[PDB]
């Protein structure tokens, strides 16, 4: 019966957070990206021209 | 007395946005493995 | 007894909110796609011939 | 004292959801399987004569 | 007064939900194992 | 003072539920046993010589 | 008044459907080892 | 009555907050990949 | 003021189900037996010697 | 007023049935060292 | 409707313990800093050259 | 009715701190970075 | 205003539990202790020399 | 009012058996390092 | 309009606990400095010039 | 009406607690520290 309307964004982006609680949710949010970044660096310093540990002997 | 607790209308809503969302997010995946198959063919 | 009846999909794919609690599980969901991505970039970065690291030093 | 009759399956099988409530279990179920699906991918992409990975350079 | 919560019907509706798209869920993995045979045979 | 008596099993083994909660611990009991087969699996699979991994390029 | 909550009729009920579930899956197991013993003999 | 338990207010707010926070970590990361471009050019 | 007695084991063991529930530790004592086994399997498997893995293609 | 909140009678009886089962588990540990000794001989 | 205000960095960062309550995740932040110092300390102490082992039997 | 719970005087006080104590794990990091830089340069 | 007395260990030790719950926290000790044990286990059975696995051909 | 809820005696008494336990694992775990260097020595 | 006053440390150190409970994090505090300790020791450890482990076979 | 429950007695009575069993391990650490640099030095 309900037919919902279609959602415009970003405008309607900010409805995230009727949906989920940023105090429940922000922090690990963080740690996600956190944990990309870490994920991400990890593949890149493992290439040893694409870190800065230059030291010789 | 739904299980998640939802109503009808929220639960259409927030399938109205997951869907358009995750469809934008498959186009954009669709674009890549494109931009992916032109940089560097596989199979 | 009661006998369901065959669910019509993707027509009833709303229902599925019904069930999961989008407040949450969405973002579990999330976080979800984003380790896939992050286990399949692992396996395809891997391999030298599919990652930008093109540097030689 | 009480008997419990013996189950017919796959008949009785809807009765799992009267043990296990689906807004709970449901995204750790289809969780498990991704990761399952992770760790197949993840052996069988380790040999490399059943990866698309193919450029040669 | 179900361990879970659902009633009959809920559990019922739900569990017919659940077959079908495992059923799909199983037929596009056996599409995919075909495939991968053609692909590259194994055993 | 009280002196429990000795259980006999498996006659006594549904005694187990009125313990562990199945609709907390049965997901998680699946679960751990799919980790089991996950883990014999890897240590049986990277056997090359028990593994159906037979295509050479 | 049971630390799960369970009345003793659904412990009950719930033993008997893992007990089948749990013999079928070890029949499966047996039957999956037999097979790879004939693929790939071990020991 | 939302699912997440926020207010109209509350959820513009943190949202509008949230969008600042993001736009100054994605212009931080766009110039340290340029900057890494520089160092060490990748493609 | 209050000086506890010197418990005598094996005889007082049963008193830790009066601290930890059994109810909601049991499956998680039994998980971390199967992930000591998983272990100890794991060290003693990638011994060559020490597991049944012999056939030779 | 027990910390877990069992009476008396039921941590007596879980450890009843968890020292039987220990038991049980603790001569197939030792019947399955022995074994695996006569198989394949450490230290 | 309502439309909120631009924030002003870092005058308004105290509002986030609004959202955020430190008693439930100053630890896990705490942690998360723990966990990057941990990952980084790995990749750096990776590389000889820059760890302070430098005893030689 | 903040959403962490937190009155605006709570909220500030914390902020107080984990600013005071943030600074402070930074000069120490900046000065670990300078040490290290000394005892074995990088770039 | 309030100045707390300087604790005299070991006599004050049964005080931690007046924090901490051990319904709650008792078997998380233990199974650090077990994940410590297995660790240096890990690090020790690793190396040969100090492996009870002498089985050779 | 303790933070943990356990009274007095309740923690007494707690601390009494742990203390036993931990002493029998720390004499166990001593007899197993003198062991364990008369079977293999370390440093 | 408040505007908080300078803390002062280690004299207002004891205010933590006022916003982190030690009864639910105190052991994850010491579980998180053992698992540093175990990181660590498995980096120190994996250099054999500082390990203890000296019998040869 | 503290964030985490406790009052300023009990705050400051695990606080002390906390220190000094800190401190405690912080000249184990030291002394841990002295002894390994004794045995193998390091730098
Ligand atoms: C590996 C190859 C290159 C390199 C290339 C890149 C590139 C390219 C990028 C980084 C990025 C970063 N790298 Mg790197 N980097 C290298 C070597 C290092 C080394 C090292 C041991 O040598 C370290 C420690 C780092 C560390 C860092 C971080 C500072 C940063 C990722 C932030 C993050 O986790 O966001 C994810 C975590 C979160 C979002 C959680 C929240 C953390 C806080 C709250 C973020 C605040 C946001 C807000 C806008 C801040 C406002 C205040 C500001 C003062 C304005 N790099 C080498 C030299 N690095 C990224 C970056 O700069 O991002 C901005 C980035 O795009
Ligand atoms: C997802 C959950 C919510 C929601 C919540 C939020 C929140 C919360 C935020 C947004 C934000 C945004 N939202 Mg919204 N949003 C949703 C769904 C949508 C939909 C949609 C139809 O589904 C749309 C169109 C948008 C639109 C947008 C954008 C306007 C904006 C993010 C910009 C951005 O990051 O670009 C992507 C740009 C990049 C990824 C840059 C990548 C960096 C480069 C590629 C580094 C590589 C360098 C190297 C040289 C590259 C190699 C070269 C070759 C290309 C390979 N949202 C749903 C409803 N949205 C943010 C915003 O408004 O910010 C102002 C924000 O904070
Ligand atoms: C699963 C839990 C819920 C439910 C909740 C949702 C939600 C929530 C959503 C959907 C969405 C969809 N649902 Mg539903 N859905 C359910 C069960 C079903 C059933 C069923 C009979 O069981 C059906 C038919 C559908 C149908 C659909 C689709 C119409 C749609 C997803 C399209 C898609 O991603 O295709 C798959 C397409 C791909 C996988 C593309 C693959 C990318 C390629 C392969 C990349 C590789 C490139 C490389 C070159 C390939 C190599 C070449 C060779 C091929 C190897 N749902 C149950 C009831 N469903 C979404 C939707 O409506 O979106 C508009 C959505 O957001
Ligand atoms: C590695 C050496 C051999 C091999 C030897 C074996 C042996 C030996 C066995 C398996 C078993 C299994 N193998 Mg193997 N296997 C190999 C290669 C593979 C590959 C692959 C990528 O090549 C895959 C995907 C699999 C997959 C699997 C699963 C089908 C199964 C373990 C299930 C599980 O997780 O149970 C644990 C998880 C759970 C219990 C959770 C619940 C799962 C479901 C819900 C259980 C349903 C039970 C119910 C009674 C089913 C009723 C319906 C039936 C139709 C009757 N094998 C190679 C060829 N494999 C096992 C098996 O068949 O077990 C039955 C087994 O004993
Ligand atoms: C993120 C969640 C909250 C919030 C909560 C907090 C909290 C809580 C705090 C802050 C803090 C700060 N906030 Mg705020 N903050 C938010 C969003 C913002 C926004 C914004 C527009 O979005 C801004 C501008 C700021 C601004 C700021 C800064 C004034 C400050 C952090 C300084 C800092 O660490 O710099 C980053 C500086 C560095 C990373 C130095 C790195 C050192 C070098 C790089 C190490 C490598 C050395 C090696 C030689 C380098 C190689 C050479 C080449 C460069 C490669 N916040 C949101 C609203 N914010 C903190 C504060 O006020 O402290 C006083 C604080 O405690
Ligand atoms: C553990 C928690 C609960 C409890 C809950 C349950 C539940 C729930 C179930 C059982 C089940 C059973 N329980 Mg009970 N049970 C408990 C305590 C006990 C005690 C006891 C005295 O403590 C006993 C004797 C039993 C007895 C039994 C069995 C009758 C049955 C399991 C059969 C089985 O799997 O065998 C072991 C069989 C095998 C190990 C098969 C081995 C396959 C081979 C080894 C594969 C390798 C092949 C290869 C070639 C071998 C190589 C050669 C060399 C041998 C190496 N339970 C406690 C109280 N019990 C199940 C049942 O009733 O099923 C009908 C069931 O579902
Ligand atoms: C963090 C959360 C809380 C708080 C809660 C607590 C709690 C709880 C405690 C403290 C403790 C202390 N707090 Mg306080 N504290 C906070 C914020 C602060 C701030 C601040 C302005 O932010 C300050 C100045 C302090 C000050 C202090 C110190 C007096 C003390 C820790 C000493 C220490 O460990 O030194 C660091 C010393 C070392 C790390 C020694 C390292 C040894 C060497 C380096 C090992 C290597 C050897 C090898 C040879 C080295 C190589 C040579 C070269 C150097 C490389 N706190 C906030 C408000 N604080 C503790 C205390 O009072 O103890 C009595 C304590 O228990
Ligand atoms: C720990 C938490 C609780 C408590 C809860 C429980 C529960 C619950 C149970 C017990 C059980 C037991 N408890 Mg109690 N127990 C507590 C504290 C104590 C204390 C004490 C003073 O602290 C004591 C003395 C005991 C005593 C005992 C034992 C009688 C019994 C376990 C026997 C066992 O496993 O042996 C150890 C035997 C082995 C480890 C063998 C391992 C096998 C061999 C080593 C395999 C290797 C073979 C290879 C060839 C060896 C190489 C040769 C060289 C030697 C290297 N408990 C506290 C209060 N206790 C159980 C019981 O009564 O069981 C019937 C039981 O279920
Ligand atoms: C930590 C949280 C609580 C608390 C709760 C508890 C609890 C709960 C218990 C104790 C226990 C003890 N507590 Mg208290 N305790 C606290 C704070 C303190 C403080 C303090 C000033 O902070 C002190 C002095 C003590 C004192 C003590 C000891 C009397 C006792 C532990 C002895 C021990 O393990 O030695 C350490 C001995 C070893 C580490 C030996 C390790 C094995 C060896 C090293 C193996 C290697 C061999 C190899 C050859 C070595 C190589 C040679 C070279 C040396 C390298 N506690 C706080 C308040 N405490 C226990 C007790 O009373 O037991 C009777 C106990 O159960
Ligand atoms: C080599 C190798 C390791 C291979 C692995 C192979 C494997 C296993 C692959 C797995 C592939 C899978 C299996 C991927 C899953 C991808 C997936 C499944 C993506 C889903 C995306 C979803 C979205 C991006 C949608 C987000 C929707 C939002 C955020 C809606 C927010 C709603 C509102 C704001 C409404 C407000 C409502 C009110 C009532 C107020």
């Amino acid at each position: 019966e309900y037919r919902p309307s279609k959602p415009s964004n970003p405008r309607d982006d900010w409805k995230l957070w009727l949906v989920v609680n940023p105090g429940t949710w922000l922090m690990p949010i963080l740690m996600a990206v956190l944990v990309v970044a870490l994920v991400v660096h990890a593949f890149v310093y493992s290439n040893d021209n694409y870190n800065p540990l230059t030291f010789d002997a | 007395n739904s299980i998640s607790g939802l109503t009808e209308e929220q639960a259409k809503e927030f399938h109205e946005q997951f869907k358009t969302t995750f469809t934008v997010f498959m186009v954009l995946a669709a674009a890549a493995h494109f931009l992916v198959f032109l940089w560097r063919p596989f199979y």
